[PDB]
């Protein structure tokens, strides 16, 4: 599965429909807070279509549970993300990730 | 030799590149399907359309490629993803 749980809400009824512009700022860690990736750090928010398979699963089932403004914590399971196979030299095997984003606008 | 829009070759070129590193941890692949285009590149835009797309996004696709040769070098695989960053760009201004 994956977890969502706020930070800070938004409106609670502009949710991203199915093949809309994500605009987003993230920071990834794996769970114990090792940072591996973040937007914020480049200072450019992150940009994708949802549902295109564009991006692992707890992104999709997860950002789909978001609302414009919504900052969120999600939980993701290896399973909804990298799996046994990681993605090597950045995810390990097995890595349950933590995704700290929030969703700027929908385009 | 064929017909083909700078614009489209590297549309789909990055695209099915992209998909055999990031989906199937193909980085051989990645690199068959990438030098080619950057073959071109550099033996020159001999159209108006070749040579405007080359003022626009030339310098990142190079700059991509240097990120990819440090890769070669090093092994360090965040070379990998600063060249991906700069793919990612181009490929988002040109759809
Ligand atoms: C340098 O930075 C990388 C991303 C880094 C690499 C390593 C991971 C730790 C990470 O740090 O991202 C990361 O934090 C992360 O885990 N992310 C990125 C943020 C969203 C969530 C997750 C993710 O899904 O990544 C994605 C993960 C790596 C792979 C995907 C997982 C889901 C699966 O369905 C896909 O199958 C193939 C592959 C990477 C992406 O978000 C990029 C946007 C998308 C893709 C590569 C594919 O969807 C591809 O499909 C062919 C496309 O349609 C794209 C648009 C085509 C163009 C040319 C390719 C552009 C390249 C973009 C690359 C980027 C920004």
């Amino acid at each position: 599965g994956v977890q969502v749980e706020t930070i800070s809400p938004g409106d609670g009824r502009t949710f991203p429909k199915r093949g809309q512009t994500c605009v987003v700022h993230y920071t990834g860690m794996l769970e114990d807070g090792k940072k591996f990736d973040s937007s914020r750090d480049r200072n450019k928010p992150f940009k994708f279509m949802l549902g295109k398979q564009e991006v692992i699963r707890g992104w999709e089932e997860g950002v789909a549970q978001m609302s414009v403004g919504q900052r969120a914590k999600l939980t993701i399971s290896p399973d909804y993300a990298y799996g046994a196979t990681g993605h090597p030299g950045i995810i390990p095997p097995h890595a349950t990730l933590v995704f700290d984003v929030e969703l700027l606008k929908l385009e | 030799r064929v017909a083909i829009l700078w614009h489209e070759m590297w549309h789909e070129g990055l695209e099915e590149a992209s998909r055999l590193y990031f989906g199937e941890r193909n980085v051989k692949g990645m690199f068959e399907v990438l030098e080619p285009l950057h073959a071109m590149m550099e033996r020159g835009p001999q159209t108006l359309k070749e040579t405007s797309f080359n003022q626009a996004y030339g310098r990142d696709l190079m700059e991509a490629q240097e990120w990819c040769r440090k890769y070669m070098k090093s092994g360090n695989v965040k070379d990998l993803t600063q060249a991906w960053d700069l793919y990612y760009h181009v490929f988002r201004r040109i759809s």
